[PDB]
DNA sequence: TACCCCCCCTTCGGTGCTTTGCACCGAAGGGGGGG
């Protein structure tokens, strides 16, 4: 054979051997354009054939080449790849239009048959084996061998990628002002050059694969915008995605939603405000895939504005590295965050949201948090550096919180929008006892067995109330005592307690939260004017907690 | 052109593969710079994907270093070769280290480049530089010479270090040198100019050996511990009785000699927490010995070698925080507080990466250990900004808890 | 009835402290997207 560039060694998990698995029934129809381009694979030493020396099998099947009437070969290596050594990935990421610089002129180009283009390594090539079916099943059929990298293998990728940047290093150290985009076998291929200097040096590149082995292929060149790279429209000044279609279902099952919802997904990353909270409500907890499931008020509403966004058409911009990055959040409500990352005034560079429900009890200003540090990585990744920050959330509201949480937090710098709704903190508990404020001793206690428990109060002033209730727990009865007192008492309450579990959920400040329970506790913090939360240890004969624990055990 | 040391992994245990995370372009151009120089010169040498393994990698500046430092989170990787450079070439560590007046501590690693690594070993030093916008796929790199970070390293060089320090110990006896990863920590009770002398004597005597270095310099004997302190107050509220009460019973749980009989007396009644209680006589004398017995020290604690280190830290706001080192529970082997570090009133999580560096410098001088830390902070609020503070040439162990502040225990 | 990478949204099951209830997180399956 002949060896056109450097191999990559490979080798088995130790201890095992190769795969040894029969092939599928595979209909005749794909047989045609089967046989058919593997038969050419033969003249230019793709393939070759092998004896019954070779004693391994794997299934072969065959789909179609999306937007296209040529057939794509696959090979399963399921168990190949089960028994494989493992590899690292070098593909890190996804590029981002967002992030590219403005270049002159631009040449989009794709290889053809690209893992086909590399060559496996020697010793390796003998568990490729496979048959080739036949219109009838009296033909056996040539068992083959793999010389190249075939589609299928879990192992393909990620040698294409690395063998790939080894042979444009050349190419790049001599050639530093050429920004190249390698993501698999597509290139973006960008500079300042003029347009007539620019597809010199591409020919120049396109020699140089060549003079590895690579093929160029005029129809995946592109020369002239709008580029269609990485499922984007490339323009001169701007991008956008590429059109996004959304089913016209008019009864939705699951697979229905769950492709809605990755289209919006998807849309979010320049089309602002969109919102999947509703439409993924219907989704929890179903069963059957191919169950249909009717649409509520809230998520009709939710799709309808969705559409009305996809409605105009939107685009984004480039990356100007000599000006500041921007990023402005805002509060869509439920849970539900969009940013836009701009440079320059009503010319987003990219959108995106934050929806997240984490923990079951929290605020809006840890949200706000966890949206600030979701678009300091994301903005890392596409441009190396942290965005300045317009938060909706006065500058003296953060102070008192991070100031005051127990847990370190922060956010780089930033400034306040005064662009409503703005984050604020809803109550407020303080930080001494109120003088003249009733003084709630409350406790709580529930029969791990019955289930059953009371809740009860006991006030300096003697005021008091035990409740009976009905399937509880420990931790639901202290937090009911909490609820009573703050019930019946006026503006101003110092309540004690010896719940840690309760004191801990309520000192962080939440405005929402899962249980019921704690959501009118909630509402009850923010119609007071002076909360003052204590602990004490429960059975050291301290205060009312001794005589209330005493109420609410009987 | 020297023998290569042999190194094997902890019995039944395969390499790190831990995930390279997204670096700043500032970043990625001081790595790109460092890792093509370190080419050139042989320290390195890129490889493909066939290798399964990979650490992460990143760049610091040490405090006033205006130069970049190439850093490597090997702590993966040397929680697979401790059977390593703990039970075979371990170091001594010198109890007189922390009694010394002045300790200055002086990065070595430069020298660790010149001897080569093991050919079966340089697997497992892979490490991946990434691109901005994933501009090009990873550049995947090997060690060929002993890695900065890597706790075999200074375990390797150790017969050749002793040798270089031979002469300098005899013609200064007395004065203790330790050496710690990447990092040579040297104590004197020498005045601080004669100890600033006998450095810079140091550095040219590494200098005749081939090394450079791009000096901290710490006191052990200004180091105080913090105590647990009861208020003085001339009137008690019945809230005031209340968390002092929780603070002495939470604290029976290191001084068992505590009592809260007399104090609990106080509150029998169903009071209003603003109400002044007046202390009686027993509560008053209950009071007297429990400040005696928080006077003394914590019965039966001492440091154990096969232990490791446990620190936790609290935020006490306004920039002070409190920390706890320790092996078991309750037994702790330092308390103390920092204050006004950099960061103080402004940005909480470098006060934080502060303290935790700060922490970890003494326990290497007192016991030679890195201690895991119990941060209290959220993993993604931590794993965010904690790169960009960072000032050290090693990385402790660290988990993330949420504990709120039922009773100060550590700080008023 | 193929492989590899990134993203969000949900479930579920293991973990440890708030404790045998409750909360958290990481793996996994659903989808979108890239080659
Ligand atoms: C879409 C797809 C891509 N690849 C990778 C990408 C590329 O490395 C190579 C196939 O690439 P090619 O056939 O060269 O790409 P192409 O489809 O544009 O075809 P061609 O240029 O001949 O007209 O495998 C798969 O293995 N499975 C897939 O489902
Ligand atoms: O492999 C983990 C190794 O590094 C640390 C801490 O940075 O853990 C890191 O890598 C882990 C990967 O699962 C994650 O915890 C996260 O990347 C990061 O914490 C060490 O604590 C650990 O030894
Ligand atoms: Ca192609
Ligand atoms: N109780």
């Amino acid at each position: 054979p002949i060896s056109p560039i450097e191999t990559v060694p490979v080798k088995l998990k130790p201890g095992m051997d190769g795969p040894k698995v029969k092939q599928w029934p595979l209909t005749e129809e794909k047989i045609k354009a089967l046989v058919e381009i593997c038969t050419e694979m033969e003249k230019e030493g793709k393939i070759s054939k092998i004896g019954p020396e070779n004693p391994y099998n794997t299934p072969v099947f065959a789909i179609k080449k999306k937007d296209s009437t040529k057939w794509r070969k696959l090979v399963d290596f399921r168990e190949l790849n089960k028994r494989t050594q493992d590899f690292w990935e070098v593909q890190l990421g996804i590029p981002h239009p967002a992030g590219l610089k403005k270049k002159k002129s631009v040449t989009v180009l794709d290889v053809g048959d690209a893992y086909f283009s590399v060559p496996l390594d020697e010793d390796f090539r003998k568990y490729t084996a496979f048959t080739i079916p036949s219109i009838n099943n009296e033909t056996p059929g040539i068992r083959y061998q793999y010389n190249v990298l075939p589609q299928g293998w879990k192992g393909s990728p990620a040698i294409f990628q690395s063998s790939m940047t080894k042979i444009l290093e050349p190419f790049k150290k001599q050639n530093p002002d050429i920004v190249i985009y390698q993501y698999m076998d597509d290139l973006y291929v960008g500079s300042d050059l003029e347009i007539g200097q620019h597809r010199t040096k591409i020919e120049e590149l396109r020699q140089h694969l060549l003079r590895w082995g690579l093929t160029t292929p005029d129809k995946k060149h592109q020369k002239e915008p709008p580029f269609l790279w990485m499922g984007y429209e490339l323009h001169p000044d701007k991008w956008t995605v590429q059109p996004i279609v959304l089913p016209e279902k008019d009864s939705w099952t699951v697979n229905d939603i769950q492709k809605l919802v990755g289209k919006l997904n998807w849309a979010s990353q320049i089309y602002p405000g969109i919102k999947v909270r509703q439409l993924s409500k219907l989704l929890r907890g179903t069963k059957a895939l191919t169950e249909v499931i009717p649409l509520t008020e809230e998520a009709e509403l939710e799709l309808a504005e969705n559409r009305e966004i996809l409605k105009e058409p939107v685009h984004g911009v480039y990356y100007d590295p000599s000006k500041d990055l921007i990023a402005e959040i805002q509060k869509q409500g439920q849970g539900q965050w969009t940013y836009q990352i701009y440079q320059e005034p009503f010319k987003n560079l990219k959108t995106g949201k934050y929806a997240r429900m984490r923990g079951a009890h929290t605020n809006d200003v840890k949200q706000l948090t966890e949206a600030v540090q979701k678009i300091t990585t994301e903005s890392i990744v596409i441009w190396g550096k942290t965005p300045k920050f317009k938060l909706p959330i006065q500058k003296e509201t953060w102070e008192t919180w991070w100031t005051e949480y127990w847990q370190a937090t922060w956010i780089p710098e930033w400034e306040f929008v005064n662009t409503p709704p703005l984050v604020k903190l809803w109550y407020q508990l303080e930080k001494e006892p109120i003088v003249g404020a009733e003084t709630f001793y409350v406790d709580g206690a529930a029969n791990r067995e019955t289930k059953l428990g009371k809740a009860g109060y006991v006030t300096n002033k003697g005021r008091q109330k035990v409740v009976p209730l009905t399937n509880t727990t420990n931790q639901k009865t202290e937090l009911q005592a909490i609820y009573l007192a703050l019930q019946d008492s006026g503006l101003e309450v110092n309540i004690v307690t010896n719940s840690q579990y309760a004191l801990g959920i309520i000192q962080a400040q939440p405005d929402k939260s899962e249980s019921e329970l704690v959501n009118q506790i909630i509402e009850q913090l923010i119609k007071k004017e002076k909360v003052y939360l204590a602990w004490v240890p429960a059975h050291k004969g301290i205060g009312g907690n001794e005589q209330v624990d005493k109420l609410v055990s009987a | 052109p020297i023998e290569t040391v042999p190194v094997k992994l902890k019995p039944g245990m395969d390499g790190p593969k831990v995930k390279q995370w997204p670096l700043t372009e500032e970043k990625i151009k001081a790595l790109v710079e460092i890792c093509t120089e370190m080419e050139k010169e042989g320290k390195i040498s890129k490889i493909g994907p066939e290798n399964p393994y990979n650490t992460p990698v990143f760049a610091i500046k040490k405090k006033d270093s205006t130069k970049w430092r190439k850093l490597v989170d090997f702590r993966e990787l040397n929680k697979r070769t401790q059977d390593f450079w703990e039970v075979q070439l371990g170091i001594p560590h010198p109890a007189g280290l922390k009694k010394k007046k002045s300790v200055t501590v002086l990065d070595v690693g430069d020298a660790y480049f010149s001897v080569p690594l093991d050919e079966d070993f340089r697997k497992y030093t892979a490490f991946t530089i990434p691109s901005i916008n994933n501009e090009t796929p990873g550049i995947r790199y090997q060690y060929n010479v002993l890695p900065q970070g890597w706790k075999g390293s200074p375990a390797i060089f150790q017969s050749s270090m002793t040798k270089i320090l031979e002469p300098f110990k005899k013609q200064n006896p007395d004065i203790v040198i330790y050496q710690y990863m990447d990092d040579l920590y040297v104590g004197s009770d020498l005045e601080i100019g004669q100890h600033r002398t006998k450095i810079e004597e140091l550095r040219q005597h590494l200098l005749r050996w081939g090394l450079t270095t791009p000096g901290y310099e710490l006191h052990p004997d200004k180091w105080t511990v913090q105590p647990i302190v009861l208020p003085e107050k001339d009137s008690w509220t019945v809230n005031d009785i209340q968390k002092l009460v929780g603070k002495l019973n939470w604290a029976s749980q290191i001084y068992p000699g505590i009592k809260v009989r007399q104090l609990s007396k106080l509150l029998r009644g169903t009071k209003a927490l603003t109400e002044v209680i007046p202390l009686t006589e027993e509560a008053e004398l209950e009071l007297a010995e429990n400040r005696e017995i928080l006077k003394e020290p914590v019965h039966g604690v001492y440091y154990d070698p096969s232990k490791d280190l446990i620190a936790e830290i609290q935020k006490q706001g306004q920039g002070q925080w409190t920390y706890q080192i320790y092996q078991e529970p309750f037994k702790n082997l330092k308390t103390g507080k920092y204050a006004r570090m950099r960061g103080a009133h402004t940005n909480d999580v470098k006060q934080l990466t502060e303290a935790v560096q700060k922490i970890t410098t003494e326990s290497i001088v007192i016991w030679g250990k890195t201690p895991k830390f119990k941060l209290p902070i959220q993993k993604e609020t931590w794993e965010t900004w904690w790169t960009e503070y960072w000032q050290a040439t090693w990385i402790p162990e660290w988990e993330f808890v949420n504990t709120p502040p039922l009773v100060k225990l550590w700080y008023q």
